[PDB]
């Protein structure tokens, strides 16, 4: 923690995945994934050891009335 | 405080009486039923026409039809008036699912 | 085709009666499966934007173009990324297209203007576009490839550029005895005339075995299908509805007692407005619903029919490009939609869609035997080929309330011939 | 035999001054409708053979092949007691003769013949393939 808070940060503005700010996280890992672009194996390797907290398993912007 | 305690009483569409079980119709009111799901499709289908026109308009003011719209405006009538179509689609379609599905979906 | 057949024996009506008339049986439906799975909207959440409609469309789009440019301009290959050009330098480019028209109506018949600029985007920028281009005939929503260099002005220099083409078709198996399949589009029930009324009288007394001798009657007995495509009310003002629907369902009570038939909504009919238009609601139709062999689809319809593959609309696309594009031709938009593998480029910006975000459903996945459109104003039908073997029949059904016109296709010989309706009417030649 | 439907249409056309079609007349008499043309013809023969002066107007129908420009279409046409041979003349191939309706005192258009048959069908809406020439198998009532 305080350092996969990051990583989760940069999986979530890396243009070759999509244009993802209406859809939660794990949504948008298995859509690149069937496409299979290139997601790596460790934005997943964090939201398997969590349950469902709003901090992980949610965009950056999923406030913002956007 | 009490406000938060609703037990999502369901009403008839018809005659607004309120009844156990989640059916639409009223019993005395079920013969005019093929006239109440014919009134408030068009309801539905004006909606529809609504959202589209406006969040598509974001687009074009923002340059960008790959990219996401951030743009909180409070001088543009277009935000907060995107905002409350989601919820009134999101309530006017709810409505129409206390009548069944039109077919089957996993053929 | 039919009418060659339908004169192939005796003619016994204009004689006293008999002891015994003929009677016939309708041909086996055998075979027969829906594939339209993408179309139908189990889920339907909204709350979502319509960029991930467009960045997945060209993600999927973007092999098809490469592997088109480098054997349509040679395998010395110079793609490359709208950023990473150089000034003066000559490479290809795989983008989508934006056209900036004025004249099209904001918030707050056709609409092109004689100054329009086509614009090349990509993900994170675009350029602007001149050269060898035509300005008029394209579209905002189309994916291509081009070929040119950066000038000095920032804009772009286009010497040529390709679209996407057919998709593979695999063969289908051959029959034995001609099954004929019957088209009608736009009864327009609610306002249009009293000769629609006769037309379409004649029509369902034909197909279901009331009229005519035994030629007719062995050749009607033929028509295995009936697929009605969209507009069945046709609406005069909104703010009527509700006595129509009675007897649309009459209708299709006196078609569902003979004939299978399939029933499709349109521009108006009591369903939602979005591009996957949802099936009708059966309690509309109290009487018709007694029968297994009434059924309802919705907008996009794949078929199955028989082992040749049929995908149409109500026509919601082809005129939406008639309104943004300067090509008249109706059979020749529907072949150019054909041409680019988009059945409806043009959505979202002028015509609205769900907001879908794991695969866009309108990109051709096959190539259909059959293709067909919707309510177009007048009878058309062609054949089109690939570059590999793959022929297409292309049909545009006529709208009933103007020409009272149908069509029937041949499943053996692949081939449409039109029908058409007309009673007398207050006609005196004596005048 | 004879006599029976000829005394019908007798007091249905000149007594009760109504239209008759050959689907009313099948509704009617409970008849098949190949029949019920020939049962029309029969009447219309026997009648103007006998008197040639009678307060009576037909109408059939012609229907066939025919090319416009190029294209194969087919046409069928319910026709008015005139301008029978001219319209059989302007086709190409010839598929179905036969009788739609008797008169009285001639209409104006084609109006009050969609009428009747509408009506004699809103009364009698659980059978229409009762006296159909096709008889399908899987189409009986199930849901
Ligand atoms: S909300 Fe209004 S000002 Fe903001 S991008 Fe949309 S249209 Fe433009
Ligand atoms: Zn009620």
């Amino acid at each position: 923690e305080e350092a996969e808070l990051e990583l989760l940060r940069q999986f979530d503005l890396a243009w070759q995945y999509g244009p993802c700010t209406g859809i939660t996280r794990l949504q948008r890992w298995c859509r690149a994934k069937q496409m299979g672009l290139e997601p790596p194996p460790e934005v997943w390797q964090v939201l398997k050891t969590h349950p469902g907290d709003p901090r992980f398993q949610c965009s950056l912007w999923h406030l913002y009335p956007l | 405080g009490l406000l938060a305690f609703a037990k999502r009483r369901n009403c008839c569409i018809g005659c607004r009486t309120v009844l156990s079980h989640q059916g639409a119709v009223c019993e005395f009111c079920q013969p005019r039923e093929s006239e109440l799901y014919q009134k408030e499709v068009s309801h539905l289908n004006a909606l529809e026409e609504r959202f589209s026109r406006l969040w598509t308009q974001c687009q074009r003011c923002q340059g960008s039809l790959h990219e996401d719209v951030i743009c909180t405006s409070r001088d543009c009538p277009i935000f907060y008036m995107r905002k409350k179509v989601r919820k009134d689609l999101e309530d006017q379609e709810q409505l129409l699912r206390r009548f069944g599905p039109p077919g089957p979906e996993a053929w | 085709m039919f009418s060659e057949q339908a004169a192939q024996r005796a003619h016994t009506l204009l004689s006293p009666p008999s002891a015994n008339n003929a009677t016939f049986a309708r041909v086996p439906v055998a075979t027969y499966t829906n594939s339209s799975q993408p179309f139908r909207l189990g889920e339907r959440s909204f709350s979502r934007q319509y960029a991930h409609i467009y960045a997945t469309r060209l993600i999927q789009m973007r092999p098809f173009l490469e592997n088109r440019a480098q054997q349509h301009w040679g395998s010395g290959v110079g793609v490359k990324k709208l950023c990473e050009l150089q000034p003066e330098e000559k490479c290809c480019v795989v983008g989508t297209l934006f056209k900036a028209m004025p004249l099209q109506p904001s918030i707050l018949s056709k609409y092109i203007h004689p100054d329009d600029e086509l614009v090349l985007e990509d993900e994170l920028q675009r350029i602007k576009l001149k050269g060898t281009i035509d300005v008029s005939k394209l579209v905002t929503g189309t994916v291509l490839a081009v070929f040119g260099s950066v000038r000095d002005d920032g804009k772009f220099l286009v010497e040529d550029y390709c679209f996407a083409d057919l998709a593979p078709q695999k063969p289908a198996p051959p029959l034995d005895t001609d099954r004929f399949v019957l088209l009608v589009s736009g009864l327009g029930l609610g306002g249009g005339g009293g000769e629609s009324l006769l037309g379409t009288q004649l029509l369902v007394d034909v197909v279901t075995g009331q009229l005519g001798d035994e030629g007719e009657q062995c050749s009607a007995a033929h028509v295995s299908r009936v697929i009605l495509a969209g507009n069945l009310l046709s609406h005069s003002t909104q703010s009527a509805s509700v006595e129509a629907v009675k007897m649309l369902d009459e209708i299709l009570l006196q078609l569902s007692a003979s004939v299978p038939v399939d029933v499709m909504p349109g521009e108006f009919d009591p369903t939602n407005y979005t591009l996957p238009q949802q099936p009708l609601h059966p309690c509309m139709f109290p009487l018709a619903t007694a029968y297994s062999t009434l059924q309802l689809v919705t907008n996009p319809y794949q078929a199955t029919i028989d082992g040749v593959r049929f995908l149409g609309t109500s026509g919601q696309n082809v005129s939406d490009i008639f309104r943004y594009s300067s090509m008249e031709d109706h059979l020749e938009i529907l072949e150019w939609t054909l041409r680019v593998r988009h059945i409806s480029p043009t959505a979202p910006d002028t015509l609205g869609c769900y907001p879908f975000y794991k695969t866009d459903p309108f990109i051709f996945p096959e190539c259909p035997h059959v293709y067909f459109c919707g309510n177009t104003p007048s009878f058309g039908s062609k054949i089109i080929r690939g570059p590999e073997d793959q022929t297409v029949l292309l049909v545009t059904v006529p709208d009933f309330s103007a020409t009272q016109t149908a069509c029937l296709v041949n499943l053996r010989s692949l081939a449409c011939q039109p029908i058409s309706f007309s009673g007398f009417g207050a006609e005196d030649d004596d005048l | 035999a004879d006599q029976l439907y000829l005394e019908n249409i007798d007091e249905f056309v000149t007594d009760q001054n109504k239209i008759v079609t050959y689907k009313w007349l099948s509704y009617t008499l409970g008849v098949h409708v190949n029949q019920a043309k020939q049962m029309l013809y029969d009447y219309v023969e026997r009648k103007r053979k006998e008197n040639s002066g009678a307060q009576l107007h037909v109408t059939y129908l012609v229907s066939g092949s025919l090319i416009q420009n190029g294209h194969s279409c087919h046409k069928v046409a319910v026709v008015r007691e005139d301008k029978l041979e001219a319209v059989k003349s302007k086709l190409a191939v010839t598929a179905s003769i036969h009788v739609y309706s008797i008169q009285k005192a001639m209409l104006k258009d084609s109006g009050p013949l969609f009428n009747t048959d509408y009506d004699i069908l809103k009364s009698n809406l659980q059978n229409c393939s009762k006296f159909s020439a096709i008889q399908c198998a899987a189409a009986v009532p199930r849901a």
